[PDB]
DNA sequence: TTGGTTTTTTTGCACTATATTTGTGGGGAAGGCACTAGTG
DNA sequence: CACTAGTGCCTAAAAAAAATTTATAGTGCAAAAAAACCAA
C-alpha cells in the first residue's frame, strides 16, 4: 500500500491540480491596455529523500531506525518540488485573445516514511549488515517511528461505492423499494453524490420519483428522460423494459408514464425549478443552461461528467430503474448489505492520500494568499513554502500520532481508531497486530447485523481470530494467504475491449439484440456484446498469461446476462489451483504436475522459480471475493477427483490448495481445532497474545 | 395485454369508445391518429400466476459449471445428462418443484413426476 | 459454501454436523461450528448490558 | 454575401463510415499526413459480401498490409455527412432569436458502416496482438 | 489472385485544401428513411439558433412575407482552470444546431455526442475511384420537433400542479379543437393563405 | 348549493437514554502576532 | 543603523467540498389536513 502510494499517487495528485496563475492583464479594460501581467506558478516533477533529518545548530545525519527510536526522532524525510512573463494583449476590441519560479525544487515538507518500505534503510540490509545496524532480523512489517515510538495503522472496511444496490423500506412509510448510488471521484471535493430513487405507494399510489443535486424536490423520471433528451415515450420504454414480450412492467409504468403526460420538449422539462438555490443568476424562471450544467457536471460523478453522453446516463439510469421494478415484481429478491464482497478495506495507501490531499488544499489556498496580498514587490516563492512545510509536516505528525483522523477540526469526523499503538509483547501478537481490520458501526451496537460470521467470509478472514466484548465481530482478522487490490488503470482493458468488438451504447437497440449481454467495469456500463462465451475465455487466456495484472477479476453472471470487470483498489482475494476440464490421460485433473513442484524445492535448496514463476504460465489463479459466485471448488486435489477414521460432481473448476489455511495468525497456533468447541478456539485465540516469551532480539 | 403505440409516435394508444358505432377504438392521445381495437380486452391485471419461470433460459446454460447435473432423460432425446434447477419465482410460497433443460435436445421439462 | 453444487438441501450441503469431536470435523462443519458459536457470543455480548440497563 | 440556405446539390454521394483501430487511426488522423498520397487498397468480391484491405507498403511493414472489412451494416439510413465553415464578413412570436450564421453543405450520404480489423493471418499481424497486450 | 475485384489505391484529400473547412457527421432518429433533398421543400437554411420557444418562432417562408410586406470591480480575481478546448466546444455548443425548411414542414434539432468522434474516420468513394480520407472532428445527431404540435409550459405547470387529481384525458384533443399553438407549417400556411 | 366556519384527527418532529467493576498509557495543554534587545 | 529572536500581550484564523451515518424506542408539542355546521 504505502509503496503504491509512493511511486505514484503523488506525483498524480500534484499534477492533477499543479495549476494557479494571476495574470494581472489591466484588471478593468484599459488603463491602455494593460500588460497581461501574468503571474505562472506551476509544479513540475516531485522529489523524495531518504530519511535525513539534522538536528538543531548542526549538520544532517543519515537517520537509522534505532537512533530515531532511542532520540524519539520520526522516521521522516523531507521533499522539494519544482516550481514554474510572456503575455497576449487586448484592448477591448478585439478580445478573446488576451492571455514565476525564482527558484528550483523548493522544499516543501517531510512526511514520514514505510519501514522497509521502498525508501527505507533496512530494505536492503544483508544479515551481517542487519546486526551492523542492530536490529532484529525477524522484524519484518511496516509500522511507523513518531516522535520514537512504534506506530502502525488500522485497515477500515467501508461499503464499496459506484454500484447498483435497492432497499426494502419499512411498511409505514410512504415509500416501499429504494435504490441507492454512491459516488467518488479519488478523491476530489469527496464527491459523496447521493443518488436515490423511491417508488411510492402501496393505496396503489404507483409512481416513481428521484432525488438530485441541487433539486429539492422528489421528480418525475419521466420529465428526468424528457429532460435528458428523450421526448417519444416509447423509446423511454425501451429504455426500462427489455423483453418486449413482457408486459407486467409497462403495466406499473402505466401511472409512471401518465404522470409525464403533460410536458412534452426537453428543455420545457429542464425549465423544472428544483431550485435548493444558490441565488437566482441570469434567469427567466430557471436557466435551461443552468440545469444542463448540473446533469453534466455534477450528476452521476462516474460514467462521465463533462458536457456530452446524455445517451449513456439515460441507459444507466434505466438499468437502475429496470433493477428497481424488479424487486418490487419479487422476481429477484432483497439486496444483502452483509455480503463481505461488496465491501472494500481502506488502507495506508488511500488513507495518507486523504490526509495529503486535504493539507495539499491548505497549502494551495495559503498560496493563494500573500500573493494576492503582494500588490506591490515582491513575490517571494521561498519564505512563506517555510512555513507551509511546517504545517503540512505538523499535520501529518498530528495524524499519525493522535489517531485522530483530519486536520484541527475540534475532532469533526475524527474517528480514532486509524493509529493504535504496535503491541510489542508477543511475536506471535505483533504478527497478529499487523493484518488487522476495523468498521465503525455505532457506540452501543446492533444485533442482527455484520457482528455476526458470513458465508462470504469464507477464507478471507479468520472465522476465530476475534475478540469479545462490545467489539465482537467487528475487529477481523485477515486470513494467512489473503492479499489486498492495489487497483489499476482500467483504460488499458476498455481500450482492448472496444477492439475485439464492442458495441458502443450510442447506437444500443434492444430489438435487435434480444438476447446479447451488458458489460461492466468498475461499475460503469459500456457496451453491449453478443457472444459472451469467446471474450470470457479470451480474457481469462490473457490474464493466465501475464498480460493484465492478475488482480482484475471478471465474473460472467450468465444467469443475468452480464459481465463484470472489477479493477479497483481494496478488494480481498486469495490463491487457488487452476483446473483444466479437458486431459488427455483422461477424466480432470489440475494443471500443475509433479515437475513444477520438483523444480521449486530445488529452486528453494539452492538457498530460480519464484511464486511469481509459477503465476506466468498458468498454474495458479488469483480469485476475489466476488467470483466465488461462479466457480466450483474442489476441497481435496483428490476428494473425487478419480473415479474408523472419520468420514470423507465432475465439473470442477479450481482446488483448494490446503484448507488448513483459512485461519489467521493466532488460530494456526492451536493444536486439532478441529476437535474442540469453536468458542473454546476463540477463547485461547484472543488470550494467547497475552503471553510471555520472546518478542525480538535486540 | 399488449400495448400499441402510435405510428407517427411512439407512444401509448389509449383505449376510447365509438359513441355511434359502438366499437373500441384507441386515438393517440399526443397526435390525431387513430386506430381500431383488435380485441374486446382492454386492460389485464393476473392477481396471482405461476408464469416467469422459464425467465433467462439462456442458449449457454449447459456452459455454466456451478449448476449440478442429475441422469434424469429428456422425453424427446433421452439423453441421460441434463440440467436441473428450481423455481425462478422467489418468493415465500414457491413450490419444490424443479425444472430439466437438456443440453442435447435443448428443451426443456418440468420435473413433475406426475 | 461455494464447494458445493448448487440449490442442494441435504443436511451436509446445507450445514448439518455428521462427525463427532473425537473423529473430528471437516472443513464446512468447523465453518458452521464457528458460525454458530460467533451466534452465541454476540448475543450474549448484547443481552448483557441491555438486562443490565433494565435490572437497574 | 454567401446565401445563408444550405446546398443540397452534393448530397448525391454514397459514404463508407470506417471505424478505426487505434494504432492506424494515429497515424491517418494526423494533420501532418493528408498530403493526397495514396495509402491502401480495397478488394471486392463479384459475388460480394467480403471485402478486405490492401494497405500498401508506406506502412514501413510495422503494421499488417492487409486487413479485412466487416460491414457491421450493410444497409445505412439517415446518416450523412455535412460540412460547415465561417461566412463572409397563442399567436404571440419573438422577435428577437440570435440567429448565428454559417457556411454549411451537405456533401454525402452514408450507406455503409464498416470496420477495419487485421488479417491475423497477415505476417505482420498479430504483433499489435502483443502490442496491445503490453497497453 | 485471380482478378475477381476491383483494386484501385484510395488517395487522401489534399492538405492545403482541408484547412479552413470543418466537416461533420449528420445523424436522423427516425423510424422512416427521409432523404432531405426530395422531403424538405427547399430552400433549406442551416442555422446555429436559440432554441428557446421554437414554435412562436416564425418560419422562414413567414420571415420572408412579412419582409416582403414591409417593403466596481474587486480589483482582485482569481480563476479556475479550464482546458482551452473545452471551452471552445462549450462555446460552439451554447447554441444548438436548428435546421428548418423553407415550407416550415419539418424542423430538426441537432445534438453534440462524442462518443465516436474521434475515432471515426470518413471514407467516400473518389469520382475516380478513390476513397477521401477525413478526419471526423465532430459528430451531430438531428432530432424532429414541433410535428405534434406541443403544449407550453407554463401551462404544463399548472396542469402538473394537484388541482385535479388525473389531468383531462383529451385536454390535447380540447387543445387542438381550439387549435392553440398550431405548428410551424400550419402558421406558415395560415400565413401563406393570408 | 357550496364555501366560510369550527372541530378533530393525524402526521410530523423534536426530544432523551441508553449493565456493573478496576488498571495502564498515550497524548498534549493557545496560536499568532507585537514590541523591544542583542548582535552583526 | 538594521535583522531577527525572545518574551510579553491579545483577538481571531470566515473557508465551504460536503450535510455522515449509528438505532429505537417512546411522547409531548406543533402544525397540517380532513370533517362536521350552517349560512349566504
Ligand atoms: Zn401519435
Ligand atoms: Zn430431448
Amino acid at each position: 500500500s504505502f509503496n503504491q502510494f509512493v511511486d505514484y499517487t503523488l506525483q498524480d495528485i500534484i499534477c492533477e491540480d499543479s495549476t494557479l496563475i494571476l495574470e494581472q492583464l489591466a484588471q478593468h479594460t484599459t488603463e491602455s491596455d494593460n500588460i497581461s501581467r501574468k503571474y505562472e506558478i506551476s509544479f513540475g516533477k516531485i522529489y523524495v529523500t531518504k530519511p535525513m533529518v539534522n538536528e538543531s545548530d548542526g549538520v544532517t545525519h543519515a537517520l537509522y531506525p534505532q537512533e530515531a527510536r532511542l532520540r524519539n526522532l520520526t522516521y521522516s524525510s523531507g521533499l522539494f518540488v519544482d516550481v514554474k512573463t510572456y503575455e497576449a494583449i487586448d484592448v477591448p476590441g478585439r478580445e478573446l485573445k488576451y492571455e514565476d519560479s525564482e527558484s528550483g525544487k523548493v522544499f516543501i515538507g517531510r512526511l514520514p516514511i514505510m519501514l522497509r518500505s521502498k525508501n527505507c534503510y533496512l530494505s536492503e540490509a544483508t544479515e551481517s549488515d542487519l546486526y551492523k545496524l542492530k536490529e532484529c532480523p525477524f522484524d519484518m512489517g511496516g509500522y511507523f517511528i513518531i516522535n520514537g515510538s512504534e506506530k502502525v495503522l488500522i485497515a477500515q472496511e467501508r461499503s464499496a461505492g459506484n454500484i447498483v444496490q435497492v432497499f426494502k423500506k419499512a411498511a409505514p412509510s410512504p415509500i416501499s423499494h429504494v435504490a441507492e448510488i454512491r459516488s467518488a471521484l479519488e478523491k476530489g471535493s469527496r464527491f459523496i453524490s447521493t443518488l436515490q430513487v423511491k417508488l411510492y405507494g402501496r393505496s396503489s399510489a404507483r409512481t416513481i420519483k428521484a432525488t438530485l443535486p441541487y433539486i429539492k424536490q422528489d421528480i418525475p423520471i419521466v420529465i428526468i428522460f424528457r429532460a435528458l433528451g428523450i421526448i417519444p415515450d416509447g423509446e423511454i420504454l425501451e429504455h426500462i423494459c427489455y423483453d418486449v414480450n413482457d408486459w407486467q412492467m409497462l403495466e406499473m409504468l402505466k401511472p409512471c408514464v401518465e404522470d409525464g403526460f403533460v410536458i412534452q420538449d426537453r428543455e420545457t422539462a429542464l425549465d423544472f425549478i428544483g431550485r435548493r438555490g444558490t441565488a437566482l443568476g441570469i434567469k427567466k424562471e430557471k436557466r435551461i443552461q443552468y440545469a444542463k450544467d448540473i446533469l453534466q457536471k455534477e450528476f452521476l460523478p462516474h460514467i462521465t461528467q463533462l458536457e456530452g453522453f446524455e445517451s449513456r446516463k439515460a441507459f444507466f439510469l434505466g438499468y437502475m430503474i429496470n433493477r428497481l421494478l424488479l424487486c418490487a415484481l419479487d422476481r429477484k429478491d432483497q439486496d444483502d448489505r452483509d455480503h463481505f464482497g461488496k465491501k472494500r478495506l481502506d488502507l495506508a495507501g488511500p488513507l495518507l492520500a486523504q490526509l495529503f490531499k486535504t493539507l495539499f488544499k491548505k497549502l494551495t489556498k495559503d498560496i493563494f494568499r500573500y500573493m494576492q496580498r503582494t500588490v506591490e514587490e515582491a513575490h517571494d516563492f521561498n519564505m512563506k513554502l517555510a512555513i507551509n512545510a511546517k504545517t503540512i509536516t505538523s499535520g501529518l505528525k498530528y495524524a499519525l500520532a493522535t489517531g485522530n483522523w483530519g486536520e484541527q477540526k475540534k475532532a469533526m469526523s475524527s474517528r480514532a481508531g486509524v493509529s493504535q499503538v504496535l503491541n510489542r509483547y508477543t511475536y506471535s501478537s505483533t504478527l497478529s497486530h499487523l493484518r488487522r481490520t476495523n468498521t465503525p458501526i455505532g457506540r452501543d451496537g446492533k444485533l442482527a447485523k455484520p457482528r455476526q460470521l458470513h458465508n462470504t467470509h469464507w477464507g478471507l478472514v479468520c472465522p476465530a481470530e476475534t475478540p469479545e466484548g462490545q467489539a465482537c465481530g467487528l475487529v477481523k482478522n485477515l486470513s494467512l494467504m489473503s492479499c489486498i487490490s492495489v487497483g489499476t488503470d482500467p483504460m488499458p482493458i476498455i481500450t482492448f475491449l472496444s477492439e475485439w468488438g464492442m458495441e458502443p451504447l450510442e447506437d444500443y437497440v434492444p430489438h435487435q439484440s434480444p438476447d446479447a449481454t451488458r458489460v461492466f467495469v468498475n461499475g460503469v456500463w459500456h457496451g453491449v456484446h453478443r457472444n459472451p462465451a469467446r471474450l470470457m475465455e479470451t480474457l481469462r487466456t490473457l490474464r493466465r498469461k501475464g498480460d493484465i495484472n492478475p488482480e482484475v477479476s471478471m465474473i460472467r453472471d450468465i444467469r443475468e446476462k452480464e459481465l463484470k470487470i472489477f479493477t479497483d483498489a481494496g478488494r480481498v482475494y486469495r490463491p487457488l489451483f487452476i483446473v483444466e476440464d479437458d486431459e488427455s490421460l483422461g477424466h480432470k485433473e489440475l494443471k500443475v504436475r509433479k515437475g513444477h513442484i520438483a523444480k521449486l524445492m530445488a529452486t528453494e535448496y539452492q538457498d530460480e522459480y519464484t511464486w511469481s514463476s509459477l503465476l506466468n504460465e498458468g498454474l495458479v489463479e488469483y480469485i476475489d471475493a466476488e467470483e466465488e459466485e461462479s466457480i466450483l471448488i474442489a476441497m481435496q486435489p483428490e476428494d473425487l477427483e478419480p473415479a474408523a477414521k472419520r468420514i470423507r460432481a465432475t465439473t470442477f473448476t479450481h482446488c483448494e490448495i490446503h484448507p488448513s489455511m483459512i485461519l489467521g495468525v493466532a488460530a494456526s497456533i492451536i493444536p486439532f481445532p478441529d476437535h474442540n468447541q469453536s468458542p473454546r478456539n476463540t477463547y485461547q485465540s484472543a488470550m494467547g497474545k497475552q503471553a510471555m516469551g520472546v518478542f525480538l532480539t535486540n | 395485454t399488449t400495448f400499441r403505440f402510435c405510428r407517427d409516435c411512439n407512444n401509448m394508444l389509449y383505449p376510447r369508445e365509438d359513441k355511434e358505432n359502438n366499437r373500441l377504438l384507441f386515438e393517440c392521445r399526443t397526435c390525431s391518429y387513430v386506430e381500431e381495437a383488435g380485441s374486446p380486452l382492454v386492460y389485464r391485471h393476473e392477481l396471482i400466476t405461476n408464469i416467469g419461470e422459464t425467465a433467462g433460459v439462456v442458449q449457454d446454460i449447459g456452459s455454466d459449471p456451478t449448476l449440478p447435473r442429475s441422469d434424469r432423460e429428456c422425453p424427446k432425446c433421452h439423453s441421460r445428462e441434463n440440467v436441473f434447477f428450481q423455481s425462478q419465482q422467489r418468493r415465500k410460497d414457491t413450490s419444490m418443484v424443479l425444472f430439466f433443460v437438456c443440453l442435447s435436445c435443448s428443451h426443456i421439462f418440468t420435473s413433475d413426476q406426475k | 459454501l461455494p464447494h458445493f453444487s448448487k440449490d442442494d438441501y441435504s443436511p451436509e450441503s446445507k450445514g448439518f454436523v455428521e462427525n463427532s469431536y473425537l473423529r473430528g470435523l471437516t472443513p464446512q462443519e468447523f465453518f458452521f461450528h464457528a458460525m454458530g458459536g460467533r451466534e452465541g457470543l454476540i448475543d450474549t455480548a448484547v443481552k448483557t448490558a441491555e438486562t443490565g440497563y433494565i435490572q437497574r | 454575401e454567401e446565401s445563408l440556405d444550405l446546398d443540397l446539390e452534393r448530397s448525391n454521394r454514397q459514404v463508407w463510415l470506417v471505424r478505426l483501430p487505434m494504432f492506424l487511426a494515429e497515424k491517418w488522423r494526423d494533420r501532418n499526413n493528408l498530403h493526397g498520397q495514396e495509402l491502401g487498397k480495397i478488394r471486392i468480391n463479384k459475388d460480394g459480401s467480403k471485402i478486405t484491405l490492401l494497405l500498401n507498403e508506406n506502412d514501413n511493414d510495422s503494421i499488417p498490409h492487409e486487413y479485412d472489412l466487416e460491414l457491421t451494416k450493410k444497409v445505412v439510413e439517415n446518416e450523412y455527412v455535412f460540412t460547415e465553415q465561417n461566412l463572409k464578413k397563442r399567436d404571440r412570436y419573438i422577435p428577437y432569436v440570435k440567429t448565428i450564421p454559417k457556411k454549411t453543405a451537405i456533401v454525402g450520404t452514408v450507406c455503409h458502416e464498416c470496420q477495419v480489423m487485421p488479417s491475423m493471418n497477415d505476417p505482420n499481424y498479430h504483433k499489435i496482438v502483443e502490442q496491445r497486450r503490453n497497453i | 489472385d485471380p482478378n475477381e475485384y476491383n483494386e484501385f489505391p484510395l488517395r487522401a484529400i489534399p492538405k492545403e485544401d482541408l484547412e479552413n473547412m470543418r466537416t461533420h457527421l449528420l445523424k436522423f432518429q427516425s423510424k422512416k428513411k427521409i432523404n432531405p433533398v426530395t422531403d424538405f421543400h427547399l430552400p433549406v437554411r442551416l442555422h446555429r439558433k436559440d432554441t428557446r420557444n421554437l414554435q412562436f418562432q416564425l418560419t422562414r417562408a413567414e420571415i420572408v412575407q412579412r419582409q416582403k410586406e414591409i417593403s466596481l470591480r474587486r480589483k482582485t480575481r482569481q480563476l479556475k482552470v479550464l482546458d482551452e478546448n473545452a471551452k471552445k466546444l462549450r462555446f460552439e455548443e451554447f447554441y444548438p444546431w436548428v435546421m428548418e425548411d423553407f415550407d416550415g414542414y419539418n424542423t430538426w434539432v441537432g445534438s453534440y455526442e462524442a462518443g465516436n468522434s474521434d475515432s471515426y474516420v470518413l471514407l467516400s468513394v473518389e469520382d475516380d475511384g478513390s476513397f477521401t480520407m477525413i478526419p471526423a472532428d465532430k459528430v451531430y445527431k438531428f432530432t424532429a420537433r414541433n410535428k405534434y404540435a406541443t403544449l407550453t409550459i407554463d401551462e404544463a405547470e399548472k396542469r402538473m400542479d394537484k388541482k385535479s387529481g388525473e389531468v383531462p384525458r383529451w385536454l390535447m384533443k380540447h387543445l387542438d379543437n381550439i387549435g392553440t399553438t398550431t405548428t410551424r407549417y400550419d402558421r406558415t400556411r395560415r400565413k401563406l393563405k393570408a
